[PDB]
RNA sequence: GAAGAACCUUACCAGGUCUUGACAUCCUUUGACCACUCUAGAGAUAGAGCUUUCCCUUCGGGGACAAAGUGACAGGUGGUGCAUGGUUGUCGUCAGCUCGUGUCGUGAGAUGUUGGGUUAAGUCCCGCAACGAGCGCAACCCUUAUUGUUAGUUGCCAUCAUUUAGUUGGGCACUCUAGCGAGACUGCCGGUGACAAACCGGAGGAAGGUGGGGAUGACGUCAAAUCAUCAUGCCCCUUAUGACCUGGGCUACACACGUGCUACAAUGGGAAGUACAACGAGUCGCUAGACCGCGAGGUCAUGCAAAUCUCUUAAAGCUUCUCUCAGUUCGGAUUGCAGGCUGCAACUCGCCUGCAUGAAGCCGGAAUCGCUAGUAAUCGCGGAUCAGCACGCCGCGGUGAA
């Protein structure tokens, strides 16, 4: 039942506005698994937490059908 | 098992053709006890009979218990301890369901298409000397009277 | 007619007693009662394993038996209205009145 | 350790999906009764015990 | 172990529960209640030797009952230990409540106290020999038919356990109209966990 | 009006039998033998009572039996069909003992054990 | 074991902080507090707004603190099952094991507990220096196997009225519910059998020889297993083996194995229309009834605190054309698109509908398990904790052999 489009949990939320005003940094210490992804975040950087370390990646061009946390596994397979 | 004969669980008749040698082949048949499709192609396996070259049901049943028979038994046992098999008579219970068994045997196998072709067809069959019935006579009249003589003494 | 109740309790002895007793004195100061109609007792069991830290292939099984009763007046007098209003003990049946 | 744990269920819940259950007397969060607040070996003991209201062993 | 509590294969046959109750949708928080209320009883249990306490329940009044030889060691004289034990248990419930204390009947027969005795014996260094079969003696000074009594562990305040148990008279388990008495306690004074348990008969 | 007492009872299947001396008319809630039960509706298995002892009539019958499936509300009838040949004479019922279909058969299902799958059906066992 | 993992249930890994600490008997103004809102965050929270605010007065007292800070600390989910309890698996419902008294042997001990037949049965007799007794089997607990009294609502309709329909008049005539009953006890007869128990057979009896099942695990064997339910012996952290907050984790895979679920097809494959169960659960939940809706989805709302209403018309059934043995009109592993649901959100790590879809598999070698009857074998429903969740478990209910 999330199919009302944009999805950014609220002390994030004002985090990325706040963003969205200015120019794009790369860190944001957070849970990176709640926020979905929506068309006018196109070029920003949220860092991306796997569990070890916060993943400082850019949010990329073409993304909207999932969150941030596909960058960075939960498994890291080596 | 052990201790003595166990008692003998008996059949019932059929209440339209009046049987139980008939009624003990219904139950070989019957699969998840299902009776009524079951039924069904019983009705019509030996309504394929009576009207394809067909006198009376009774009738193609005593011409199969002509030639179906089981006669002989051999017996792979064992009393002094080594590979012993006696061939010994047939129960009269045991030759009619090592009869009914061949039945069920080659009528499920036989290898035509449609489910009761291979039934109805080979309960037309084990009434003049076809079927793997009259096979396994040949195998019960062959092999037997022949590895006798070392396990004679059962 | 409105006065009609169920009757919850466990075994054989309690129901029956107390129903022996509100009956009695509800037809001793008036009329109008049926008897205590019985009722299908709920139950539904329980599950416990045997073990204190393995074992789930062994269990152990509990139950609940309450008996129901059910008793009807209809129309009754004021005087069994004194015995309902001050008549309340035991509480194994539960003190209940309905329509 | 599981006091702190036992004092979980005291305080308030942060959203719906955290509120759990565990036994009274002990804290066991698996196999607790919500109708009970009791484990399972806990009423197993306590049945044995007679305490409890109703419930009896069951044979038939 | 295998065994099985006679006290709970004839549990509401020939005997009664506790919370003589019927609870509908309010069911299990007074029975946490009886629990905490079953954690204080052992101010009375301190003199008294308390035996069974038996509890039920008014509109308001929690009607508990006790069971013990002293009712001066629980009555105080003419209301010194009720009152505090109101006010003290007033704390726990915040209801209307009413203690009630019957005489016991024999106490030489109360098997929770002839373990309670003997675990007393063990508190102190006392040989289990002469305990369990003065223990015995007392039983037949008590009356009965026949008395199994079992004590296991760490004997004699010492190494790896062991587990022996004395018996007399005739005793069996597989009739269903005994009424046998049963009770196990503890056996520490600083060795871990121990116990006695204890299998009299006396007819149904 | 006149009518004859008559109940079955056997595997979760109750009747009510009820009897007039008629021709033949075997309707449970206004529903024949060939519109309630399927082409398995074996009139000896049904009316082998009167198959067996008084054949046949046969007499009108008010059937109402209710429960389970279809060969164990069939099973059930015969109670008070001896109860409706008992209202006729007793005479007939020592042909019905010495020709059975009274004892009830009690097999029903038997009762599971909590620690297996069935009443019998056990693990399929490895080697260990 | 874990009877329901997005944090949480997590014992583990990464970060940020306190280490009289979030968790214990006193220390201050006793405070009246925690409370609700603001900047921030991932928040422990730092700061704040707010006072968060005195609950008898016999001239006083103490009945109440939120940090604040102190030592006794306090907190351990760290280990030793080989210090342990308690509890549980196994031989195993196997059929045994002892005691008192009298006796034989110098003695340690033996005897009873012994030879026949007889049994689930160390069950029972006949012989026997033993006599007997106790713990054992069994019965006393439950359910089913027929039925009497007692009583009729929502159970159920009988002469009948109501009438689509037990619907409302009437009622307990069927059923039904539960108190007590009665009955089944080798009870009876006949035969085999020393006339001993036992067996064979029959009447009668609903049930015959422990009627069919469940409770019932004797002494002891296995240092079996459990310090993580509980808490103790001993050892140990005790600015951490104590903690709060953000994510992952037990579910990723180079392999091997177990228990299972479904196909490998014409007792089918599809279409159409035609019926019967029981245990439960349901008041903030079963949803009565209404529609859109291929469908996940919503629609306004009634009953239901329970023999009233639902889940629940049970499916597995009938009767009519189809395909003629085909990787297929069997089969759905399979991954993308469009949606939807509980949660607040479902890549991580839930469930469901449509679309793409027909892959393997055409009966499984060596090998083994289970089963002497409503059983095996097959098919539906109910339920345990359950924000949501089962091919799991615990039942019920149908069809029915060798
Ligand atoms: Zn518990």
């Amino acid at each position: 039942s999330l199919k009302k489009g944009p999805f950014v949990d609220d002390h994030l939320m004002k985090k990325v506005e706040a963003q969205q005003g200015a120019e794009k940094k790369k860190v944001i210490k957070t849970w990176s698994r709640r926020s979905t992804i929506f068309p006018s975040f196109v070029g920003f950087t949220i860092a991306v937490y796997d569990g070890r370390k916060h993943v400082p990646v850019y949010i990329q061009e073409d993304m909207v059908g999932h969150k941030l946390g596909e960058f960075a596994p939960t498994r890291t397979y080596r | 098992p052990r201790k003595g004969p166990v008692a003998k669980r008996d059949v019932l008749p059929d209440p339209i053709y009046n049987s139980k040698l008939v009624t003990r082949l219904i139950n070989r048949v019957m699969v998840d006890g299902k009776r009524g499709i079951a039924a069904n192609i019983i009705y019509n396996s030996f309504d394929i009979i009576k009207e394809s070259t067909g006198n009376d049901p009774l009738e193609v049943f005593e011409q199969a218990m002509k030639n179906v028979m089981p006669v002989l038994e051999v017996k792979a046992r064992r009393v002094g301890g080594s590979n012993y098999q006696v061939p010994v008579e047939v129960r009269p219970e045991r030759r009619t369901t090592l009869g009914l068994r061949w039945v069920v045997n080659y009528a499920r196998l036989r290898g035509e298409h449609t489910m009761e072709e291979r039934l109805a067809k080979e309960i037309m069959d084990a009434a003049n000397n076809t079927g793997a019935s009259v096979k396994k006579r040949e195998d019960t009249h062959k092999m037997a009277d022949a590895n006798r003589a070392f396990a004679h003494y059962r | 007619q409105k006065i009609r109740i169920r009757l919850k309790a466990y075994e054989h002895r309690i129901l029956d007693q107390s129903a022996d007793k509100i009956v009695e004195t509800a037809k001793r100061t008036g009329a109008d009662v049926s008897g205590p109609i019985p009722l299908p007792t709920e139950r539904s069991l329980y599950t416990v394993i045997r073990a204190t830290h393995k074992y789930k292939d062994s269990r152990e099984q509990f139950e609940m038996r309450t008996h129901k009763r059910l008793i009807d007046i209809v129309n009754p007098t004021p005087k069994t209205v004194d015995a309902l209003m001050k008549l309340d003990l035991p509480s194994g049946v539960n003190i209940e009145i309905k329509l | 350790a599981k006091k702190s744990m036992i004092a979980k269920n005291k305080r308030p819940a942060k959203h719906s999906t955290q509120a759990y259950t565990r036994c009274e007397r002990c804290g066991r969060p698996h196999s607790v009764y919500r109708k009970f607040h009791l484990c399972r070996i806990c009423f197993r003991e306590l049945a044995y015990k007679g305490q409890i209201p109703g419930v009896k062993k069951a044979s038939w | 172990g295998q065994k099985v509590h006679p006290i709970g294969m004839r549990v509401g046959i020939i005997r009664d529960w506790d919370a003589k109750w019927y609870a509908e949708k309010e069911y299990a928080e007074f029975l946490h209640e009886d629990l905490r209320i079953r954690k204080f009883i052992a101010t009375k249990l301190a003199d008294a030797a308390v035996s069974t306490i038996e509890i039920e329940r008014a509109a308001n009044r929690v009607n508990i009952s006790i069971h013990t030889a002293k009712p001066g060691m629980v009555i105080g004289k003419g209301g010194s230990e009720v009152e505090n034990l109101r006010k003290e248990l007033n704390k726990l419930t915040g209801k209307r409540v009413h203690i009630n204390i019957v005489e016991i009947k024999k106490p030489d027969l109360d098997a929770k106290l002839v373990g309670e005795g003997i675990a007393r014996q063990l508190e102190n260094r006392v040989a289990f020999r002469r305990a369990q079969k003065q223990a015995i003696q007392r039983a037949m000074r008590a009356g009965a038919k026949g008395i199994k009594t079992q004590v296991s562990g760490r004997l004699n305040g010492a190494d790896i356990a062991r587990s022996e148990g004395y018996s007399e008279g005739t005793v069996p388990l597989h009739t269903l109209r005994a009424d046998i008495d049963y009770a196990w306690e503890e056996a520490d004074t600083t060795y871990g966990k121990l116990g006695v348990k204890v299998w009299i008969y006396r007819g149904e | 009006q006149v009518q004859y007492s008559g109940t079955g009872r056997r595997k979760n299947a109750v009747a009510r039998v009820r009897l007039v001396p008629g021709t033949g008319k075997i309707t449970v809630n206004k529903k024949d033998v060939e519109e309630y039960i399927p082409h398995a509706d074996l009139r000896e298995v049904i009316n082998q009572p009167f198959g067996v002892t008084e054949t046949k009539g046969a007499y009108d019958v008010i059937v109402n039996v209710n429960g389970g499936g279809y060969a164990g509300q069939s099973g059930a009838i015969r109670h008070g069909i001896a109860r409706a040949l008992l209202q006729v004479d007793p005479d007939f019922r020592s042909a019905l003992k010495r020709a059975g279909l009274l004892t009830r058969d009690a097999r029903m299902v038997e009762r599971k054990k909590p620690g297996l799958k069935k009443a019998r059906k056990a693990s399929q066992f490895s080697k260990r």
